[PDB]
Parts: structure tokens; sequence; C-alpha cells
């Protein structure tokens, strides 16, 4: 009925609230740990390589080992940097990214010691879009980190995260609002429920993918990977950082990833609820599965992240930002467009209006970003003229 | 204005300035708007260590610049010295057709860390460990044949070092038959995504004039449609023999660069099928004693060495060969006084070797004019105007080795 | 580093071990290829062998994340003073691989040009024969330098150590006086 | 309070993580005072003289600034889909109309930028 | 008054002795005495030189495992108010690492004693 | 920092959306606002706040206390008279509320808010949008200029590299000894 | 057009296809039988140095990484057929680049490439 659920949310004790915090906290932390030590294993697979596969039993201690190495390593605080942004560029890119995923919802209610509670940290009625403004904050730390360590390097870097920014976050900001439309609310649990019938993902496909390009640009991660781009700007922004600054702001760009594919599985995967595989399981819903499979669909998204990176060269950030705004905006916005009608012809019983123009919609914007794709940027050029120079006779 | 401007170093260490290029790019945001190259960073002396050393050790210099065309380089010193003797005729017709498919084999190795460092420039992360498995599996022909993975100096005046394992026919039949199944995976990541399209279509722009001007060759000059080829225009090791075409396009930009050395890995394929196919029996070394090698290395269960038959007539039978023997290793031929320019067409365009002998038995001068070093004129024009980014796909579509540039 | 303050014993022992298991593991080398031997790195990385087996996949591109330094290529005189900027702008602890006989001793370049072995200009901790070394090689001699930063010290057992290196170094005859058996 | 106070505490948690592991990068591993070390990373080369720093890169042009205008306009204005997507059903007709009438100015003004070339820079 | 105290950094004992035997107790007897501090690993000379006390320092460009001019720029770069740096050269080439290290003085292989001691008058002076 | 202190201060008075709203919103203008302190003012400038304006420092602040003073002293004690809980208008979801009195009473608003934005688009286009005749040379029209750079001094000489200095700035040596004008950059300030 | 996609495809394929990497050092990769690897100093059947100490290998040698002294087979001392043997041999592998030109120019076979590396 209301999202959140006052019968569900708000009642935890001081204790059992903190014991989640803390619990979402370790997840997070093993989430990236795992994050870290899968991606190079898949990336190695992708490249008939094994990744890392001495260090500890099957290279599982890899990951944990290099965060101990970088927190052995060196703290160096370069002269000309700007000592305190510098210093707090890092704490500012970390805290974001854990205070978003507060409002992830892991799972449906579950009873632990005597206390009917969301297995979530809590939720809000602005959730998703509270969300959007944490991983916004963060990326004031990449942007600081750039700016703060007074080279070129990172400052380009930092450019280009803000340019980043420019290009996905109104993106992201537009694909929330067909989720909005059709749960109706914009807390995580809300639209988990609203979920039930059938996932978002089917229903509003367009959104879906406007969102899923939107994030993997949030996350600085291929094939955008704007900010740092080893090939181009050596480090990026995090050039001049060393140890756990920079340790901490590879850990927020994997923690924003966690937090954007997990607000993904909320608004279009049906959050937890449990695939058509296992749907069909009495419980598969209830207890402590929701859990599993909440991390299946994580993970999945994981795993298109991965196959992102092993696959695609990376963008320049000024075709990032073309595609954010003469495709991306315009798509979300016309499919916002479309959505309404749809849906305030179907409720006025104009169905058979609401499908063909849904179908004509999807089918002309199909073509036109074919267009765009293959037209605007058209596969021809003209030829060229002599000069000075003599030259020779060309076939 | 000045105020405006930044002038940062591209730098030596930078991923993808191959480690010892130094661009000094002045930028306006982040369009370069101007561009300067530091270059020496990997300077060697080979070109004056060679004077020190009798010919068929400089064979061991020359092939340690640009060395990802190992086999171009010793081709064009053999090519010279034998040029200076007057035997090139002389060279035996399988001698010719191994260095025929050898250099063919090393365009396609070149081609593919040039393929592969340009992906990871780009960030086509994949893109580097396809290309390097591809290699590994040419590599591992080359290690059979020369028993070096890298700076073989397998080819040398008058021939080759050894001829041919066994197995090696087998293995580069092998090649043949799986490396363009494999190049097709390398290919499908790159040849027709829109990202990879996108960031080299349209980018490092040179015209034909520019090409000329700055004495451009190679898959540079004939992305501008001009079909020169040395191996067509003025032909060497009987490449006059193979039915082979020059690759070439229109477009003048990174994209067409890329697009032609993925095809002149399949015309290397094919050339080197049709070097199968015309491979017979036969000497490697020119019969002339008094110039041929006179080692033979055969294999046993001590290893690799001269073999017990060579042990035999030198220190038990031919005082004479014992003699050709003791020379030819320890100062080697001399070679008659003399100026010579050859050219071969290795993977970055015209490898032109300047060599002048002074009668002695060591070079008195060489000079290698590595495609490399001209073509790196090209980043002002490929680079200027463009962002960095584009200035990255510009450079890695220019596909310098510095080691052939400093040298 | 509060580790060097920490007093000998159990502990300190077992903050040495924990330290050298560590770091032997993901030993991030600097994206620094010169010359040839680059190629054999990037071949290491390749496919048919992996660094990535142990934990070395990320080649640092900014010296301030790397840990060690593969110089793999012959150091021309210009470069040299690059080199040394790239291995001090590296943080603490460093380590320096000379990879191939250039790196290492000039190789086959004995000539102006080339700087004559990479320890000229910054400290190198392991030197690496092959012109270029196979791949097999690298991973060796990268195994070696693991084995030795295992045994790596730490505060007042590095100072003990460095005292006890420093008194056995100052015996050892040069190399030019071990005439045995010649003429 | 409620339905925060456990974002708050993850929050703390966080920050304290964060400011802890700072100190740790700073008081943790050796650090060894060095010039070369502390000065700007520039590829290996010597940074520039700081001394002569006020003279290049004091301003850094971006080339899609007129993008960086509209951005904050239309990011400002999108957030009105919100409440009304949350409220669709309980509005009815004339807010669905309203809305479509407010998007399709957007979409004038949005037209008028790219078609005259607003997006075309950066 | 004070004893000058000279650190010689090298791998080679030999270099380290025809170093101590050009210079003496007393370059001149208008100097004061001189007290050396050898040193064969680079470790050990930064630790050195680190506890300051010195006027001097004579590092073997040659040096093994870590070489002289290296070892003359990290010091340069490291330790504030360090002693004038001396350094040896393998060779006529290495003059201009020499020049890069930004030793005081270079003094080439092998190392002549009236050149050593000259150089080092100068430095002291 | 400040934005986003208000944007909790909304949330602590049962402002929700208003809150988030402002952290995004403001977020992205004061990143763009940062990008334009570097693009205009410079990246680390350190400006002087010295008056320029004779006695106008010291007037400025004296008017501001003084306003801020009068303002404080009308504003006065409030909340005495009254302070009704939010609840009652939040219950049924502050958004829902928000929407319902945007789209019902306040739509003429709202829909103004489109012209707001129509003319900030065409100011920032007017004004600030460069046409054909200032677009800058693609690469592709650099690299042609009867030879582009080429045949003039191709790559321009790098930098001179010398023992103890190999920056940007440093000036390369011609054989008669002086210092190559082309070798450095003209912005730069010849030294080093 | 899925073309443009073909990456992905590829990338997916292989990693359901076993790796193929060499499992150095604990399963080392098969080196060319010919494969230059460390010179050797083989011996005659008897047991006999084959080096006669002609220093041909490292007269050939392109970066002087052989040092060769020879010596007298006295009858009191003898360690190789013929009356000089390699008393004095070294090579310093930092100097060598594996050309093989060494054992190329050895008249005894005394010196070989073992596969080793
Ligand atoms: C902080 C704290 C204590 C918290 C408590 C909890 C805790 C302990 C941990 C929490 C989690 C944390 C923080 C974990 C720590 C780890 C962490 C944060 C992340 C770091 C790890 C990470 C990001 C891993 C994944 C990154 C990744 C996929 C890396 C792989 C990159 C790859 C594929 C690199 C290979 C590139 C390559 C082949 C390099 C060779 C290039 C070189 C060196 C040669 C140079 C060169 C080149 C490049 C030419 O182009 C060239 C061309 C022609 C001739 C010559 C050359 C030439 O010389
Ligand atoms: S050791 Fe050999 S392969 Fe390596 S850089 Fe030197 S010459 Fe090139
Ligand atoms: S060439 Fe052969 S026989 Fe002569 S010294 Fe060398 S190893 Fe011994
Ligand atoms: S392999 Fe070549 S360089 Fe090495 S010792 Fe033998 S002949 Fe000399």
């Amino acid at each position: 009925m209301t999202h959140p659920d006052p019968t569900l949310f708000g009642h935890d004790p001081w204790w059992l609230m903190l014991a989640k915090a803390v619990a979402i906290f370790v997840f997070l932390l093993l989430t990236v740990l795992s994050a870290i030590l899968i991606e190079r294993k898949l990336l190695g697979r992708m490249q008939m390589r094994f990744g890392p596969n001495r260090v500890g039993p099957a290279g599982l201690l890899q990951s944990l080992a290099d965060g101990i190495k970088l927190a052995l390593k060196e703290g160096l605080v370069p002269a000309g940097v700007d000592k305190p942004i510098y210093l707090l560029a890092p704490v500012i890119s970390v805290i974001p990214a854990f205070v978003a995923f507060s409002v992830i919802p892991l799972g449906g209610a579950v009873s632990v010691f005597g206390h009917r509670t969301p297995l979530q940290l809590t939720d809000l009625p602005v959730a998703v879009l509270f969300i959007l403004a944490a991983t916004s904050i963060g990326v004031y730390g990449i942007v600081l980190a750039g700016w703060a360590s007074g080279s070129t390097y990172p400052l380009l870097g930092g450019l280009r995260s803000s340019a980043q920014v420019v290009s996905y976050e109104i993106a992201m900001g537009l694909s929330f609002v067909a989720v909005f439309l059709y749960a109706g609310t914009m807390s995580t649990s809300g639209i988990v429920a609203a979920q039930d019938r059938t996932w978002f993902v089917f229903l509003l496909l367009p959104s879906f993918l406007v969102y899923v390009v939107s994030m993997v640009g949030e996350t600085n991660r291929a094939p955008f990977d704007l900010p740092e781009a080893e090939g181009e700007l050596v480090g990026g922004f995090h050039t001049e950082y060393s140890s756990l600054k920079f340790a901490m702001f590879m850990l927020a760009e994997y923690v924003n990833m966690t937090t954007v594919s997990a607000l993904a599985t909320t608004m279009f995967l049906g959050g937890w609820h449990a695939p058509f595989p296992f749907n069909l399981i009495d419980g598969a819903n209830s207890g402590w599965w929701p859990l599993l499979w909440f991390t299946a669909k994580v993970w999945t998204f994981m795993f298109l992240y991965f196959w992102l990176r092993a696959t695609l060269p990376r963008l320049r950030y000024d075709q990032f930002m073309a595609l954010g705004w003469k495709v991306l905006i315009p798509v979300s916005l016309l499919w916002i467009m479309v959505v309404a009608i749809t849906r305030s012809l179907r409720q006025h019983g104009e169905g058979t209006w609401a499908a063909w123009l849904l179908t004509a919609a999807v089918v002309v914007v199909v073509a036109l970003i074919w267009g765009l794709a293959t037209s605007l940027r058209r596969r021809t050029v003209q030829p060229p003229p002599p000069q000075s120079t003599g030259a020779y006779p060309v076939p | 204005q000045a105020g405006e401007r930044i002038v940062v170093n591209m730098g030596p260490q930078h991923p993808s300035t191959h480690g010892v290029l130094r661009l000094i790019l002045e930028i306006e945001g982040e369009i370069i708007t101007e561009a300067r190259c530091g270059i020496g960073y990997l300077h060697t002396g080979i070109e004056k260590n060679l004077e020190y050393r009798n010919w068929t050790q400089g064979v061991t210099f020359v092939t340690r610049m640009d060395y990802l065309s190992p086999f171009f380089n010793e081709t064009a010193y053999c090519l010279g010295v034998e040029k200076l003797l007057g035997i090139t005729d002389d060279i035996p017709e399988r001698a010719s057709v191994i260095r025929v498919m050898l250099m063919e084999l090393n365009r396609i190795s070149s081609h593919l860390v040039a393929l592969a460092t340009g992906g990871m420039e780009l960030g086509a992360m994949s893109a580097m460990f396809y290309g390097f498995r591809e290699r590994e599996e040419i590599l591992r022909v080359f290690e059979s044949i020369t028993g070096l993975r890298m700076n073989h100096a397998y080819i040398r005046p008058g021939g080759l070092a050894a001829d041919l394992p066994d197995d090696a026919i087998t293995q580069v039949r092998r090649l043949v038959e799986i490396l363009p199944k494999r190049l097709k995976d390398l290919e499908d990541l790159l040849n027709e995504n829109y990202i990879w399209k996108a960031r080299t279509v349209g980018v490092g722009y040179l015209d034909l004039t520019g090409c000329m001007a700055l004495g451009i060759t190679g898959p540079i000059l004939r992305s501008t449609g001009l079909p020169h080829d040395l191996r067509k225009a003025q032909p060497y090791c009987g490449y006059e023999n193979y039915e082979f075409d020059v690759i070439t396009d229109d477009r003048c930009d990174s994209y067409g660069r890329y697009i032609i050395r993925v095809k002149e890995m399949h015309e290397s394929v094919k050339i080197v099928e049709q070097c199968l196919a015309r491979l017979k029996p036969g000497p490697v070394m020119i019969s002339d004693k008094k110039l041929a090698w006179p080692a033979d290395l055969k294999l046993g269960p001590d290893g690799l060495g001269n073999s017990p038959e060579h042990i035999a007539k030198i220190m038990g039978r031919s005082m004479e060969g014992l003699i050709h023997h003791f020379k030819l290793v320890t100062e080697g031929i001399r070679v008659p006084p003399g100026q010579v320019y050859v050219a071969v067409e290795s993977p970055r365009g015209e490898l032109g070797v300047h060599m002048v002998s002074d009668g002695g038995t060591r070079p008195y001068r060489v000079h290698y004019r590595d495609p490399s070093f001209t073509n790196l004129q090209a980043v002002a024009a490929t680079c200027e105007g463009g962002m960095v980014a584009d200035a990255i796909a510009a450079v890695a579509s220019i596909d310098p080795v510095m080691g052939g540039v400093d040298r | 580093g509060l580790e060097e303050r920490l007093p000998g014993g159990i502990l300190l022992s077992t903050v040495e071990t924990v330290a050298g298991y560590v770091r032997k593991g993901s030993l991030w080398p600097a994206t620094f290829g010169l010359a040839c031997c680059a190629i054999e790195m990037m071949s290491t990385a390749g496919p048919r062998f992996d660094i990535a087996r142990f934990g070395m996949e990320r080649f640092s591109a900014t010296p301030r994340q790397a840990d060690l330094m593969i110089v793999a290529g012959r150091v021309s005189q210009k470069m040299a003073p690059v080199l040394r900027q790239i291995y001090d702008q590296m943080v603490e602890p460093k380590w320096v691989l000379a990879m191939g006989v250039c790196a290492s001793s000039g190789g086959m370049f004995n000539n102006y040009a080339v700087v004559q072995g990479v320890d000229h200009v910054v400290p190198v901790d392991i030197y690496l024969p092959g012109c270029p070394p196979r791949p097999e090689m690298l991973l060796h001699a990268i195994l070696k330098l693991h084995d030795k930063i295992q045994q790596m010290p730490l505060g007042v057992n590095r100072e003990e150590a460095i005292r006890e290196a420093e008194q056995a170094a100052l015996a050892v005859p040069p190399t030019i006086e071990l005439k045995g058996l010649l003429r | 309070m409620a339905l925060y106070t456990p974002i708050l505490i993850l929050g703390a948690i966080a920050a304290v993580f964060a400011v802890v592991s700072v100190g740790i990068a700073l008081v943790i591993g050796p650090r060894r005072f060095n010039r070369s070390k502390l000065e700007a990373y520039e590829c290996g080369i010597d940074p520039l003289p700081p001394v002569a720093a006020g003279l290049t890169g004091q301003r850094i042009p971006i080339r899609y600034y007129l993008i960086a205008m509209l951005f904050i306009v239309f990011d400002i204005e999108i957030v009105f889909l919100y409440p009304w997507a949350v409220a669709f059903d309980s509005l009815g007709l004339f807010a669905v109309i309203e809305m479509l009438l407010f998007m399709l100015t957007v979409f004038v003004a949005y037209a008028y930028v790219w078609r005259r070339g607003g997006l075309n820079w950066d | 008054s004070a004893p000058l105290r000279i650190l010689v950094y090298s791998d080679n004992p030999r270099t380290r002795e025809q170093v101590r035997l050009a210079l003496g107790k007393r370059i001149h007897p208008e100097l004061p005495e001189i007290e050396y501090v050898d040193v064969a690993t680079a470790p050990m000379a930064i630790s050195q030189m680190d506890a300051g006390g010195f006027d001097l320092a004579i590092l073997d460009g040659e040096a093994t495992p870590a070489g002289g001019m290296g070892v003359a720029k990290q010091v340069k770069d490291e330790i504030d108010d360090c002693p004038p740096i001396l350094v040896l050269t393998g060779r006529a080439d290495d003059a201009w690492l020499a020049k890069w290290s930004r030793a005081e003085a270079a003094v080439p292989h092998p190392i002549d004693p009236i050149r050593l001691s000259d150089a080092v008058v100068s430095l002291l002076r | 920092c400040t934005m986003i202190s208000l944007a909790v201060l909304y949330i602590a008075q049962d402002a929700p959306f208003l809150g988030v709203v402002q952290i995004v919103v403001y977020t992205g203008a004061v990143m763009m606002l940062f990008l334009f302190v570097l693009m205009l003012i410079g990246v680390d400038l350190t400006e002087s706040l010295v008056e320029t304006i004779k006695g106008h420092r010291i007037a400025a602040l004296i008017a501001g206390a003084g306003f801020g003073i009068l303002v404080i002293a009308g504003i006065g004690n409030v909340s005495v008279a009254g302070f009704s809980g939010l609840a009652a208008a939040n219950s049924g979801g502050n958004v829902e509320g928000l929407a319902a009195l945007i789209f019902t009473r306040y739509l003429w608003a709202f829909e103004l808010t489109s012209a707001l934005l129509i003319t900030a688009a065409l100011g920032a286009m007017v004004l600030a949008h460069r046409e054909r005749f200032e677009r800058r040379k693609t690469q592709r029209e650099l690299a042609i200029e009867r030879f582009q750079t080429g045949g003039h001094p191709t790559p321009l000489p790098n930098p001179g590299v010398y023992a103890r200095h190999n920056s940007v700035d440093v000036p390369a040596r011609l054989p008669d000894g002086s210092e190559s004008p082309l070798s450095v950059s003209t912005i730069l300030p010849h030294r080093t | 057009f899925l073309d443009a996609l073909a990456g992905f495809a590829v990338t997916l394929g292989s990693m359901f296809k076993k790796p193929i990497t060499e499992g150095y050092p604990e399963k080392p990769g098969p080196v060319a039988p010919r494969y230059h690897g460390r010179h050797q100093l083989n011996r005659y059947p008897d047991g006999l140095e084959k080096c006669i100490g002609c220093e041909l290998c490292a007269w050939a040698c392109p970066a002087d990484a052989i040092y060769v002294e020879g010596a007298d087979n006295t009858a009191d001392e003898r360690y190789s057929p013929g009356e000089r043997y390699g008393r004095v041999y070294q090579i310093n592998y930092l100097r060598c680049i594996g050309c093989g030109l060494c054992i190329e120019a050895c008249p005894t076979r005394a010196l070989t490439m073992t596969t080793e590396y």
C-alpha cells in the first residue's frame, strides 16, 4: 500500500539496526573483494588466461593481498597538491558510495532475534533518488582528486569525470521516471513490490537500457572508463595517489558498481524476487533465499561489467557525451512521454491505441537511432587536393 | 592565449608512447594545439657499434633495431652485404624462399604487436591478449626454426644460419591453416566494432601529399590509396615470383591503416602458403666456400652445436676446411670496397639500409633508414587539432617501434 | 611507518612474514617497457603465459601504484634521468628487476650511448640474463624476487640486516681479483 | 528520525572506515622524503618549473561549456517528472496533458539547441 | 679542529683503498684531519648520510648493486644540507651522467691520486 | 558543502524529496560552476580579495551586518505562535502531496518554468555558442594547410634535453651554441 | 547488424574454452629443441674435456661474453686431447645475447647450447 511500509521500517532496535548496518558494510567489503578477484579471473578466462591462481588457495587471497599491500605501501602526499582536498577526495568518494547502498533491498521481511525486520538497512519515500544523490556526491571525490593533485594528468582526469557526469546523470534521472510511473513510488521496497507481477525489464526495456548505459558511465567503467583512461592519461585522476588512498578510489569505484547493479536489480529485475526456474518453488521468495536471488542478479550485472571491459575499447569522452545527449537523453525523454500516453490510454480503455502507439514509437526510435549511428556518422568522406610537394599518380 | 594552454609531456614513461617516445603536446583544453617529439631516449649506438664487429656479427646488431621486424632488418642487412659482394644472384633458391616466408610471418607478427598495443592504448584490453596469442603461435614457429623467440640472427650474408628443422615445415603449414581462423577473433573484436571505428575512423588524417612531403611509407602511405610496396616495385628476395595483392585503402586515417594491417596479415598468410608450395630441398647457403658461413649446427643429446660431421671434416681430414672455418668464423668475410643502398618493405614501410665497406672485414658504415623514424614526422600533422585521445589513436596508427627510430 | 616502530619478537616476525607474503603477491609492475625486452614482458602477460597468475597483471601506469620497476630494455644515456625519475616517483617499498642483458649490464651494446647497466642509476634487486629473456626466464626472475621479498626484514630487523649485509659486503674481494687458474 | 538513523549509522561506519584508511595510508608503510618522489608526475620528465607556473595552464577551457550550462537547466527541469511520475495514477488526465505540454516545451528547447549545433563541440 | 668525515662508497674494496690512499689523514697540512667511513652497500650509505655529520661523500659510479651516480642523485634529493658529492666515473662518456647526478665533482677511473686530492680540496675549500 | 547541508536540513524538516533533489541538482550545478571556475578564473589562482573600491569593504560589511540584524529582529519569535506538525500533509506521501500541489494549485508556475528553461537555453546559445566563423579547424583541415605542419618545421624541434634539465621549458641548442627559438613553445617564458 | 557485436561472442566463447596458458613453473611449457639456452662445455665419452681452449667461441662472440684462456695438456695433468685445453672459461651471462655464434664457432663441439634457460 504505502511504501516504505511503516509496520516494517523504523521499528528496528538500536542494536538490530546497528547490526544490519555492520552486516551491510561487511557484505559490501566482501563483494568488493570478490569483484576484484572474480573480474581478474573472468577477464583471464575471456582472454584464455587463468588470472590470479597462486596467491592463496586458487588465488582467493589475491584481492585481499592487494588491499593489504596498498595498506603496507608508503602513503604519498606530493608537494604542490592541495593537501586538504587532496586528502579528503578519497573520503568524499568512499563515504557516499557506502551510504547509497543503505536503501538497497537485499530481501523481504525476515525474523531475526524475535524481530520482524526487512532484509535491508532502511528504505525512504525517495530511496531511489537518494541513491542517485549519493552517487552524485561521490563524483566530487573523483573530480577533486584530479584537481587537487596539482598535476596535468590528474587535472585532465577530473575534467573528464565532470564531462562524465554531464553525460550520464540526466540519463539516469530520466530512466528512473518510467520505473516511478509503473511503481507509483520512489521507495525501493515499493518498486520491488510493484515488480511482483512482472519484472520492469520487460515492460520498461528502453528505460532499462538507458539506465544500464548510464550507470556503466557513472561507475567510470569501460567502455567509458574516461576519468582513468590508462592509455591516454596514465592513471587519470588517481595519478599522484598511492597506498590506501588509491585503494579507496578503487573501492569506491567497485562499491558504486555494486550499488548501481543492485539498483538495476531493484527497479528492473524484480529486486530479490526469485527467477522463473526457482519462482515455482515454495518459499523461494521467503526466508533468506531472496538474499541469494538478489546476489545472483547483482552478480549478473557485475558479469556484464566485466564482459564490457573485456570486449569494448574506450570511447572519447566527447563521444560519450554525444551519446548521452544525442541518444540517451532524447530516447529516455521520448520514452517517458510514450509510457505516460500508453498508461493513460489503457487507464481510459483505449488499449488498441496504446499498443499501436507503443509499437510504432519503438520502431521509429530504433530506426532513428540507427540513422544517427550510420547516417549522421556517415561512412563516407571527400577526396583531397594536391599541394606544393609533388605527389605520385594515384591508382 | 598562453593562459589557456597547457604543455604536457606525453613523455617516455607513458603506456601509449612505447616507454621511450616523448610526445610534447601543447593542448588548449584537451585539443592538441601543437606537437613535438623528443626522440633518442632509446638510442643505442648500434650503427657505430656495428663498425667494430665483422660481418655476420652485425646481423646480431641490426636485428635488435626495429626488434618487431627482426627478419626484415636481417634481410635488409644480408641483401646489402650480398649486393656489395655481388652474390645476390648466387643465393640458393631455398634460402630466398625461406627468407620470404620468414619476412612474411614476421610481418604478421609485427602487425599483431601493432594491433595489440594500439587496441590496449585505445582500451581494447582483450585485443592485446588475442593478438599475442596469435603472435605466440608465430613465435613458436620462429623459435623452432631459429632457436630464438626474438632478435633472431638466423638470416646470414649468403643464406641462412641453418636449414629448417624437419618439423618446421609442418608447423608452418599448421600456421597457414589456423592463423586466419585465430585472426578472425581479433578482427571481430575490432574490425566492425562501432566503438573501434568511432575511435579510429577519421582520426590522424594524412593525405597522400603529406605522406610524400614527409617521406612516409608503409601502411600510412598505402592508407592514402597509393599501392606503393617495395615488394612489387623494386622486388627483392624473389618476391616477383609470388602472387599477392598490395593492400591499400583510401581513408587516409587511423582506421584505414588498421584495416591495411589486418588485410596485410591475410596477404602474408597467402604468401607463406605460396612459399610452402615453392619450398624445395637444397642448400640454404651460397656454395662459395670463400664466403659461405662454415658452421653446420646440429642437435644431439649434449645440445645444439657444430655437427660431428663438420667437426670430423675440419679437425681430422681437411686442412683447407679447417682454415676456412677458422677464418670465416673469426674475422669473417671481407667485403669488396663499395657503397650500396638496399631497401625492403618492412611492416612499417621502406626499411632502407645504406651500407659502406672499405674492403675490410668490418662494415665501414651501416645506416638504417628505419621507416618508424620518418613516420614519426607525421605525428605533428596527425595529432595537431585533435584531442589527446585522438592523438593516442593517431600515434598507435603510425605504429612506431622506437628501436628502429633511435637505433 | 608504525610497522617499523613495532618491537621485535613474535609480533614483528609475524608482521614481517605477513608483509612479505602480501607484497610478493600483487607485485604490480610499472608500465615501463624499453627496447625489445618490453615485447617479452607483454608476451609474459599474453595468454600463453600468464603474469596474472602471480597477481602481477596490473601494470601500474603511474609510478605511484607500481611496486616493481621491470626496466626490461636498454637504457640509453638520455633515458637514464627519466628512468631515475620514474624510480623515485614510485613509493616505498620499491624493487627493480633488470630484465635482459642490456638492462643488467649494457649487454651487447658496450658503447657511449648505453648506460652499461641499470644499476648505474637505480638499485637493482635481481639481474635477469637473456636477449631478450624468454617469458619463463622472466617468471623465474620474478619468483626469485618474490623469495627475496618474503624474507625482507622490517624495523629493527631491517637495521640489523643492513648492518650485517654491510659487514659482509665490505670484505668480498672484487671480481677482478678472482684470478683462479688464470695463467 | 526513523528510516534515517540507519543511514546515519552506515554513514558513520563509512566515514570512520575512510578516515582510518587515510590515516593508515599515512602512518603505515615506509616513509622516505625525496624531492623527486614528491614533485608532480610528468611521465618521467622534470616537472615544468613551478616558479614559472603562473604562465601556462592557469585556466583550462572546456569545449562543452554550452552543454555544461544546458545541463544545469535540464537537470533542474526533469526533476519535475518524479513527483508527476509517482502521483501519475492519482492525478489524472489533466496532469498528463500538462506534463506532455511541459515536455514538448522542453523538447522544443532541446531541438533548438541540437539543430543549431549546440551539442557539437564536445 | 673537527676531523672532516668523508664517506667512501664502493662495492670494490680496492677503489676504497685507492680513495683512502690518495687522500690521507690530512689532504694538506693547512686542512683539518680526515676520517673515512667505508660503506659497501647503498642502503648503508643512505643510512649513514641520513645520520649526517659528513663533509664529503665519494661515490663510486661503478658500484655493482647500486651505482654511485644513482646514490648521488638520491642523496641530493633526500638529505637536506647534504655534503658535496664526488663521483668516480668508469668511463669518459659517463661524464654526462656525472653532471646529471649533480655531483659537485667527477673523477674518472682509474683514480688519479692527485686529481682526486685536488678535487676534494676544491670541494672542502 | 552548504547546499548538501541545506539538503540535510530539508530532510530533517520533513521535506525528503526537496532535500534529495537539492543534493542531486546542486551537486551537478556546483560541478558545472567548478568547471567554469577552471575555465574563466583559474585552476589554482589565489585571489587577493583586497578592497579595490576605497572604503567599500567596511561599508559592505556594515551593510550586511545591519541587514542581517534587522532581518533577525523582524523575524523575532514566530514558532511560539504555534507550530503545526507536517505529518498531516506528508501523510499519503510527501512526493504525492507535492505533485498534487504542483499540478493543481501551481500548474501555471510549473509551465512557466519551461519558459525559464527555454530562455536559459536561448541565452546560452546566443551569447556563448560560437558560430561557423569561429569554428576551430579540424585535424583534417589542419592537416592539409598548404602541407599543414609538414613542410613547415615538420614536427617543431623538441625542447633541449640537458643533464639536470629536460623540461619542456628548456630550449634546444643550435650548432652555433645559441638556443633554438622554435624548440620551446612561445607560450612558455624562456627559462630553464 | 549483429556483426558490430561479434566481439562479445569472441570473449564469451573463449570463456568456455580451456585456458591456453602454460603452467610454468610447476608445469613448464615445451621449449623448441633448437632453443638457444645455456652454453655447456661437453666431455668426450672417456671424460676428457672437449674444449681445447682455441678461443674461437670467444673470438666470434659479438658481445665479448666469453673469456677463455688456454693451457698446455701436460702429461702429468691432461684435461683434453691434443696439446691445449681451456684452463679458464667464463661466460658473462649479463653480456651473452644468446646469438649462438659461439657454438657455430667451436671447432670441437665442446660448446653446445642446452635447452635449459
Ligand atoms: C583499505 C583497507 C585496508 C580496507 C579493509 C578491507 C580490505 C583489506 C580491502 C577492501 C577492498 C580493497 C580496497 C582492495 C584492494 C585492491 C583494489 C582496491 C584494487 C586494485 C586491483 C585491481 C584494480 C585489479 C584489476 C585491474 C586489472 C584488470 C588489471 C589488468 C591490466 C592489464 C591487463 C595489464 C597488462 C598491460 C600490459 C600487457 C603491459 C605491458 C606494457 C609495457 C610494460 C611495456 C611498454 C611498451 C608499450 C606499452 C608499447 O606500446 C610498446 C610497443 C612496441 C614496442 C615496445 C613497447 C613498450 O615498451
Ligand atoms: S637485452 Fe636484448 S632484447 Fe632486451 S633490450 Fe637489450 S638487446 Fe633488446
Ligand atoms: S671454441 Fe670450443 S674448443 Fe675453442 S675454446 Fe671455445 S669451447 Fe673450447
Ligand atoms: S650466445 Fe652469442 S653472445 Fe652469448 S656467449 Fe654464445 S656467442 Fe657469445
